[PDB]
RNA sequence: GUCGAGGUCCGGGGCCCCGAAAAUGGACGGGGCUCAAGC
RNA sequence: CCGACACAGGUGCCCCUGGGUGAGAAGCCUAAGGCGUGUCGGGGGAAACCCGGCCGAGGGAACUCGGCAAACUGGCCCCGUAACUUCGGGAGAAGGGGUGCCUGCGGGUGCGUAACCCGCAGGUCGCAGUGACUAGGGGGGCCCGACUGUUUAAUAAAAA
RNA sequence: GCAUGAAUGGCGUAACGAGGUCCCCGCUGUCCCCGGCCGGGGCCCGGCGAAACCUCUGCCUGGCGCGCAUGCCAGGGACC
RNA sequence: AGUCGUCUCGGGCGAGAGCCCAUAUCGACCCCGAGGCUUGCUACCUCGCUGUCGGCUCUUCCCAUCCUGGCCCUGCAGCAGGGGCCAAGGGUGGGGGUGUUCACCCAUUAAAGGGGAACGUGAGCUGGGUUUAGACCGUCGUGAGACAGGUCGGAUGCUAUCUACCGGGGGUGUUGGCCGCCUGAGGGGAAGGUGCCCCUAGUACGAGAGGAACAGGGUGCCGCGGCCUCUGGUCUACCGGUUGUCCUCCCGGGCAUCGCCGGGCAGCUACGCCGCAGCCGAUAAGGCCUGAAAGCAUCUAAGGCCGAAGCGGCCCCCGAAAAUAGGCGGCCGUCGAGGGCUCGGGUAGAAGACCCGGUUGAUAGGGCGGGGAUGUAAGCGGGAAGGGUCAACCGACCCGCUUAGUCCGCCGCCCCUAAUCGCCCGAG
């Protein structure tokens, strides 16, 4: 088996609801330096005509920072949703819905950039992406 | 094959059904129906309604 | 081209015409071994939802996951008619069919209403509902005559396939009065068999239980529910016109260009929409009840009716399949189903699996 | 250098073949036709 | 009455208007007076679709020539208020807090416990107290014309 | 400065504007993606009851043709 | 419309460049063609009117193929590239400035192909540009004024006559009428298309760097057909709160968008949930066997075997008017089966049609019981910040009887009421 440890990525069994199009703004939960970006494209998806490209939690997008340190406004990078504020189904039946909209900046990869994440990241994201759970402190 | 209960009416409500709502604190809630969520959101008190569990410990509370 | 789009809809499933009859038809069986009637025939009840251990493969292989299932309740059959194919030049061709006399009906739900006493209905009384015009002086020496002739048919061999005549009781569950009448193919490879199958079971009742596998895929058979005439919008999901728009919304832009000078059959246009004849494959069979209960761990047994009832239906007295996922169909629908025709290489097994919780609160 | 009957080239004449891709479905007038019902 | 009409226009709304709320001849309700003749009726889950309204989860202009249409704000009291400037203004800039009902006091003019208005303390309910009705969205650059005003009655209201 | 310019005025300008244009906060069904509900039409039934328009007619594919034919030529379909 | 100078595309020779080697790739000079997708030329039809560019909506077609499927040569080690062939079933998206087509740019993507349909589509829409009438600037003109030079403003009419397509009905015919179940000529379909992940595997290959494939598992997206258990929206049924006013006050009500606000079952819906076979047959390019013409050789001349997301079948939808106008069991006729209207209701619905019930009865109503939505009614008793002669009485609000009261377009049981009387086709 290919990197049996150094693998970045995983599968999840639920798949939450792609309730984030293009133009939202996510809030951004760790330290990397970015405060607000604006979603502007998700990567691994296709559309249709007149169709906006939607999110949801544990899903990557490509992101324009809004608010942040000087060296970090004005730049296309890569974030990983972690929370949204729109319900999804669980495989128990029930609804699991979260109070804001956060993502996490990360490398293509999928090597975080920072390294402290506030607040709870979804179990779901945390299955997709190891490094992130491995970094998250509180997951549910 | 467990029935949670709501954080608002101190009831079970059966498996498949109801929502968890997760707070920036880390705290979790469990709402059986959107006029739970709605009236714990709102603010209007639990305390007061004869039909939550919450209106027996009022009672016990005042005598 | 500039820039491209799927059509709106499909043309598959044209035309999107009422159905020709209520009660559904099928046009093709499956091809099996066993000596089995190939299919049953019921009335929806409602839907519910349960929590299993899922047991097909995938990512939640062993977890305890939701599912949704419909309820629908299947009082016994009556085979009551034999029915002969040969082959014509173009088609199949019935060479003969034989039906047996009237005999007494022992599970009609006769109440002592005041004045005269039980009614004491019998047999060819709830099938001249449907049929209206039934054999006089029909006795068991010409039926049995009759029933020789076809099987001389048989052994001579102008026969090619044998198939068997069924009427549903309606009158048990107290829905209606009416039956409704079908044929169903039996498998195996022999017509001989077959019809000794059908001979065997002549004139007597059938249960889901007798015919049909639990965890067995099959393929469901009905007319969908009526929406009347619906708009362009809604039965084909065209675009909305843009908001400035001052002859309306909600209708398609253009129905053709200059040449051909006419409309094509393809533009989509108003009409019908719903109370369709469809079908739908691959759904699974979880358990199959007794009398409106569901065994469960041997031990405890639960009724599968919510409480109130279920909405607009009323309380399952006999026999029921519960089907993983949603039908066609309206609230008591006669829906037919058959053993899957078209099933996957990798399928869940044939057995009942291990179901945690069943929902049986209140659906009102 | 052993077989053992015509070989190896060149310029020409007739028919045919390749060179030969378009948009509503369809044009030898049509069916169709092969020692022709073609030349 | 005029417009071919028992015309949703114009002439004439030319003069006049109880009670409550309220700054108000505003909106809403109502007394007087008037009307059911802004004169074709009946049926219906009886559709599609069109005109006029009410709401819509998550995102918030990604639509479009263009935020066109809709939406936000909205009354009153208190604090607070920028560049610029012709010193007049900008200005209700911007932005922030309060608002219901009930029980008692203090104050102004007043002979008065008549009438109108202004504060204070306490208790209390709702998601929401200008609870309906009434009722501004705001800011920063550039071009043109100083401003109020006038114009193609019937496609141009503008820098003309 | 293809081809600005000082009374057919030059430059600037506070206040003003249903003038033209760019940007930002807030807002929102403009849009992703459309879904429900209400009143009036539409529909059916009983009445009063016109007008615009009208050579006669009125299915198609390839063609000939005043070069883009329901009506012609050869074919294909079509019960009212 | 004609033509193809021009435009797009293709071909012939092979100088020359490619370490040697014209043809892995490019192909000078010159010569022969296709298309009608750019522009031009002609003036053939239309000036008693055929309404412009762009955009939105929607349908369809061509291949000179951008991706997806299958292959051939290579200056093809692998991963990739360059050139060519078969193949049109499917896909070919979202944004910034500009009216823009186009071109440029951004982030994704398997790719983000070019074109025809009166430069498809205004009795479908929008009106940003072009192209009237108003006005400003530059230049030209003595002037009126002009500019394929800029700029602000500037109208989009319709009761469908025929045909066409979408659905819905009444008839005749099918060698007497009726009912019930079937067969399936013929038509329609994309009902499916396509990414990524684990393993094969750090393996084949390669000096290293780097780095595949067959097979086996999982899952996303787009498309299609269904359903309302769950979640969300609506829910002018219904319950509660509250503002102004009126019915004298209490209770209870009218109006003010449903007065406004919160919640809301049934129904309808999506943002919710479920379903959509990879196997046979023949083939295209291409890879081969046998084999002569041409004693050898040769995939072709005769003969044979494999071989594509393409073609046909399995699958789904319509289908006895399928003119060879079908089969079968039953019932009737030579009075009469079988129907229609009328009656009580929706598994249905614009009219028609369709389905269940009709005393062989639970179809609707009524009564009772179950399950629900709101959220604890009126009345009485007590408390209440206080005031009141600190007395009687007034008082927003609170507590108990009270999971109350109200209501139910959901279900079960009970013939208590209405499903009655009656009328008319109907083969011979
Ligand atoms: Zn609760």
């Amino acid at each position: 088996a290919k990197k049996g440890a150094g693998a970045t990525r995983g599968v999840s069994a639920v798949r939450p609801t792609r309730a984030l199009p293009v133009g939202a703004y996510l809030t951004v939960a760790d330290n990397s330096g970015a405060k607000v970006i604006q979603i502007i494209g998700v990567v691994e998806y296709h559309g249709t005509r007149r169709r906006l490209a939607s999110a949801g939690v544990g899903d990557m997008v490509v992101a324009t920072v809004k608010k942040g340190r000087p060296d970090m406004r004005h730049q296309v990078v890569r974030a990983v949703i972690i929370r949204q504020r729109k319900e999804y189904r669980r495989l128990d039946g029930m609804r699991v819905k979260f109070e804001d909209n956060a993502a996490v900046i990360v490398t293509p990869e999928g090597v975080p950039r920072g390294t402290e994440i506030r607040g709870p990241v979804a179990r779901e994201a945390a299955e997709r992406w190891v490094r992130i759970g491995s970094i998250a402190s509180i997951i549910v | 094959a467990r029935w949670n209960v709501c954080s608002y009416c101190g009831k079970p409500f059966e498996p498949g059904t109801g929502k968890m709502y997760v707070r920036n604190d880390g705290r979790v809630l469990f709402f059986c129906s959107r006029k739970c969520e709605r009236y714990y959101f709102m603010g209007r008190n639990p305390r007061k309604l004869k039909w939550t569990k919450a209106y027996q410990e009022a009672r016990l509370q005042r005598g | 081209g500039k820039v491209h789009r799927p059509r709106r809809g499909s043309l598959g499933f044209s035309p999107r015409k009422r159905a020709k009859s209520i009660v559904p038809r099928i046009r093709s069986w499956p091809k099996e071994t066993e000596v089995r009637m190939l299919g049953f025939a019921g009335y929806k009840a409602g839907m519910t939802h349960i929590l299993m251990i899922d047991d097909e493969p995938g990512l939640t292989n062993g977890k305890e996951i939701f599912m949704p299932v419909t309820i629908i309740e299947t009082p016994p059959l009556r085979v009551f008619g034999i029915r002969a194919y040969r082959m014509g030049y173009l088609g199949l061709e019935t060479a003969t069919e034989v039906i047996v006399p009237d005999f007494p009906l022992d599970n009609y739900p006769a109440k002592e209403r005041k004045g005269k006493p039980k009614p004491k209905m019998t047999f060819y009384k709830l099938l001249e509902r449907r049929i209206a015009t039934l054999p006089k002086n029909y006795t068991q020496e010409m039926f049995e005559q009759k029933l020789g002739q076809l099987e001389d048919m048989i052994k001579e061999g102008e026969i090619v396939d044998v198939r068997a005549i069924v009427a549903t009781q309606p009158w048990v569950i107290k829905l209606k009065k009416k039956p409704e009448v079908m044929e169903y193919a039996i498998g195996g490879t022999s017509v001989e068999e077959k019809f000794n199958y059908i001979k065997e079971k002549l004139g007597k009742e059938l249960r889901v239980g007798e015919v049909l596998k639990e965890g067995e895929l099959l393929d469901v058979i009905a007319v969908t529910k009526g929406k009347g005439t619906q708009g362009p919008v809604k039965r084909w999901g065209i675009k909305l016109r843009a908001h400035k728009d001052s002859k309306g919304r909600r209708k398609v832009g253009s129905i053709g260009p200059w040449h051909p000078a006419r409309v094509m059959w393809t533009v989509p246009m108003a009409g019908q929409m719903g109370f369709h004849h469809r079908t739908e494959l691959n759904k699974r069979l979880i358990a199959i009840g007794e009398n409106g209960k569901l065994k469960l761990d041997e031990n405890t047994e639960i009724e599968i009716t919510p409480k109130g009832g279920f909405p607009h239906y009323g309380i399952v007295r006999s026999d029921f399949m519960m089907i993983a996922g949603s039908v066609p169909g309206a609230i008591k629908r006669i829906i037919r189903v058959r053993p899957a025709i078209r099933p996957p290489k990798k399928k869940p097994p044939v057995q009942r699996p291990q179901i945690t919780y069943v929902s049986v609160e209140s659906k009102q």
